[PDB]
RNA sequence: UACCGUACUGCAAACCGACUCAGGUGGGCUAGUAUAUAUACUCAGGCCAUAGAAUCAACCAUGUUAAAGGAACUCGGCAAAAU
């Protein structure tokens, strides 16, 4: 459903003049955008969970407006705080994705370097034993 | 199977000391015209990490089987006497035991009749081998006393912040740590243990 | 889905150099999503690969080069 | 303002000293990874002196030499090359492991440009000279090197026949422990 | 204090000062507009567009 | 710190003597490709010379060597 | 369940200063050693394009160190040093 080289920033995309989409425009700047596919209930970004779409966030709004009856003093300020929370959560999903991918890549390169050194040492030992063996012969 | 010369001879090489990988022994007056790389490579051999992990595990299991304060001499002899198979020198065993103590896997106590001020590194130490890795390094009674002092200091700072126009504790915004990477990493972990 | 566009600016330099500037008439672009007419619905017409492998391959991919400058030769 | 050229010392290369040492470490790592690099004359001369120091440190082959080169030399793919291929290649060479050929000026700033390459390799531009030159025992030099305390210093294979009678022995193997 | 930057742009203030309606609100603003017409200016006010 | 009069064409020419370049009395010319450079500089194909045909170096045979390629 | 905004930039080479101007420009979010949004190193992320190349001029700017003294300098310990 996503073209991940474009998502990580290493490939060109559909509508290449955008280069920084908002919450909407992720769906249409995707290079793998299929028009025949149905349109999701919430139209989320990547970097968020698969359960983040098909889940209305206004249940949170009504829930914390109902059980706390003193949030009804300034309702417009409350709605502004909720919308600010929504954008902030979309940013925190991106930050968590970036930290997870970086921490994966660190140990992958850290393993591959030791594998390369093991290959180099096991290649040197063969040459050294070859020299001493031909000195024997 | 993991047995290597020291380059001095008359010993075997522990993981972390120079080996001798030349196939035939040559004396140093004789080897004077040969490049030094053709006897010992100057780099670690890429198996000393795994052997060091195995040797530390055997040192812990020997300390675990005998639940007695067990100084470096008998833990070296105890690891050696289970099958010169392992632990060629006391210095390697001391290096392993101090690393295990620094990672809170074992701890140290004074040695009677050879105290030598126990903070002096020449002092022989008694190893107890606590069962789980501790979150902190000190005696748990002293850690509890320090936690009570720190908790009272936290209450005092909060009260002083209340006399001034501030919150008792710093109020921080709650964050979101879940993402697509963590969900997919969970799926990979569940399939990996599932197989 | 409708998008409002400005006209394109046009430059048509004159017999004496003036920089005559024009502007096309503003237009609206509509994105119309259609639906299959009657009984013909088969023409929506579209193995697997793990998305963990997709992200791990797209993280070890080489980066896009920085954009060259219009005077720069590469 | 301290005098570096005219009073034999390291070049400044328009840089602070920590930047200067880091740039030389990067260039010596690049010089041994690709055996011929092209740069300005001042960096080329400084690279030639640094290459002689680093190559001799690799020729020692000791654990302290490996530890010192581990900080000096960045790649680690090429730390192996310095201690194995370069050390065996120049095992008997008394310095001068690198040559410099001037190559004109570069387009961006008209700075003089020199080619710096390792000698005695397939793909070098001038034939090397042998590091040693076996002496005639019936010439004046050999007798001067007998009356005065000089060694023979003859050309040698990697393992001479003087170790053959030790390595042939089946009681001097120890089975590999 | 460096000078020269007296023009702080704002669309609300620009339209509210030099727009058509404040020019038409007063008589002398209407003769300002009338002599702009008599001069022959292509742009009558700062907010005119089509 | 300011000229009091206008410099004449003769005085300007006399003052501009430092700006002129000296002619070089030697050149190294490749007989094949007709290239031109200093006698201390390589000017073959490895350096900038799109006209090089390799005839500038007339002999280069070096087949034998033996070493450990580190891989 | 319509209409308008949605590109790009936004401490800045894209705004206000004639400039690719060392100036001015509002609000919000944030990881570790660690402990404060201060301080040193670092995470995520970003950057090392807008003159380059060597070298020992004098001199200028900004600093480091200095033997024995110590305001004797100077309109004035100004400036530095010092706590
Ligand atoms: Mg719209
Ligand atoms: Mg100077
Ligand atoms: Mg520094
Ligand atoms: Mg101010
Ligand atoms: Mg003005
Ligand atoms: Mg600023
Ligand atoms: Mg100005
Ligand atoms: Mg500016
Ligand atoms: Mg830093
Ligand atoms: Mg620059
Ligand atoms: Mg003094
Ligand atoms: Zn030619």
């Amino acid at each position: 459903k996503w073209d991940w080289k474009w998502v990580l920033g290493k490939a060109s995309g559909r509508k290449p003049a955008i280069t920084r989409p908002r919450r909407h425009q992720w769906h249409y700047c995707n290079p793998e955008y299929d028009p025949a596919a149905p349109l999701p209930e919430v139209l989320r970004s990547p970097f968020g969970p698969p359960g983040a779409e098909r889940s209305h966030d206004w249940a949170t709004y009504a829930r914390h407006l109902q059980l706390q009856p003193e949030n009804r003093r300034d309702l417009k300020r409350y709605r502004a705080r909720f919308v600010r929370f929504m954008q902030l959560r979309e940013l925190d999903w991106r930050e968590a994705f970036q930290r997870g991918v970086a921490e994966d890549s660190r140990v992958s390169n850290k393993v591959a370097r030791a594998k390369a050194e093991a290959q180099r040492q096991d290649a040197w030992s063969d040459y050294k034993q070859a020299m001493w063996q031909r000195a024997q012969l | 199977e993991q047995r290597h010369l020291y380059l001095d001879g008359t010993r075997t090489a522990d993981p972390g000391e120079p080996r001798y990988t030349a196939p035939y022994w040559v004396p140093p007056s004789a080897r004077a015209g040969i490049p030094n790389i053709l006897f010992s490579e100057p780099w670690p051999s890429h198996e000393e990490p795994q052997l060091r992990r195995q040797h530390a595990a055997m040192c812990l299991e020997a300390l675990k089987r005998a639940d007695r304060p067990l100084t470096a001499e008998q833990v070296h002899e105890a690891v050696n006497s289970t099958a010169k198979p392992v632990l060629s020198t006391l210095a390697y065993t001391k290096k392993l035991l101090e690393h295990l103590r620094r990672t809170r896997f074992v701890y140290g106590r004074k040695n009677p009749d050879s105290m030598l001020s126990p903070g002096h590194p020449d002092h022989p130490r008694l190893y107890e081998a606590l069962p789980f890795q501790a979150a902190r390094y000190g005696k748990p009674e002293t850690l509890a006393a320090a936690d009570e002092a720190a908790r009272a200091a936290a209450i005092a700072k909060a009260q002083k912040r209340l006399r001034n126009g501030k919150a008792p504790y710093p109020q921080h915004r709650r964050r979101a740590r879940f993402s697509i990477w963590q969900h997919e990493l969970a799926q990979e972990a569940l399939r990996e243990l599932q197989a | 889905s409708t998008i409002n566009y400005l006209g394109r600016r046009r430059l048509a330099i004159s017999r004496n150099g003036k920089r005559l500037w024009w502007r096309e008439d503003d237009w609206k672009k509509a994105y119309v999503i259609f639906r299959p007419p009657a009984g013909q619905e088969h023409l929506l017409t579209r193995q697997q690969r793990p998305v963990i492998e997709q992200i791990r391959e797209a993280a070890r991919a080489p980066r896009l080069p920085p954009r060259p400058y219009p005077w720069e030769r590469r | 303002a301290r005098v570096r050229v005219r009073l034999g010392d390291w070049n400044r290369l328009n840089r602070k000293w920590q930047h200067r040492v880091s740039m030389m470490k990067t260039m010596v790592t690049q010089l041994l990874e690709k055996e011929r690099i092209r740069t300005t004359l001042a960096k080329a001369k400084t690279l030639q002196r640094y290459a002689d120091k680093v190559i001799t440190l690799g020729k020692q082959g000791t654990r302290e030499a490996w530890s010192e080169a581990r900080g000096i030399v960045r790649t680690d793919r090429e730390l192996h090359k310095l201690f194995t291929q370069v050390a065996l290649r120049y095992r008997e060479r008394p310095g001068g492991f690198t040559r410099l050929v001037r190559a004109g000026w570069r387009e961006r700033d008209a700075a003089p440009v020199a080619f710096v390459e390792l000698v005695d390799r397939p793909g070098e531009l001038r034939p090397a000279n042998p590091a040693l030159q076996r002496p005639n025992p019936l010439s004046v030099q050999a007798w001067i090197r007998q009356q005065l305390g000089q060694p023979a210093r003859e050309p040698s294979p990697l393992l001479p026949p003087s170790v053959q009678q030790y390595l042939r022995e089946e009681n001097r193997i120890q089975q590999g422990r | 204090g460096n000078r020269g930057n007296t023009y702080q742009p704002s669309r609300r203030k620009r339209v509210n000062r030099h727009g058509l309606e404040k020019r038409l609100s007063t008589p002398q603003g209407r003769e300002v507009l009338l002599r702009r017409l008599r001069k022959g200016r292509w742009r009558i006010t700062v907010d005119s567009f089509r | 710190a300011t000229p009091k009069k206008k410099l004449s064409l003769h005085r300007r020419g006399n003052r501009r003597v430092w700006y002129w370049l000296k002619r070089k009395t030697e050149v190294a010319k490749c007989s094949y490709c007709g290239a031109l450079s200093g006698r201390n500089q390589m000017f073959s194909g490895a350096a900038g010379n799109s006209a090089c045909t390799g005839q500038c170096v007339e002999q280069a045979p070096t087949p034998p060597a033996s070493s450990y390629p580190a891989e």
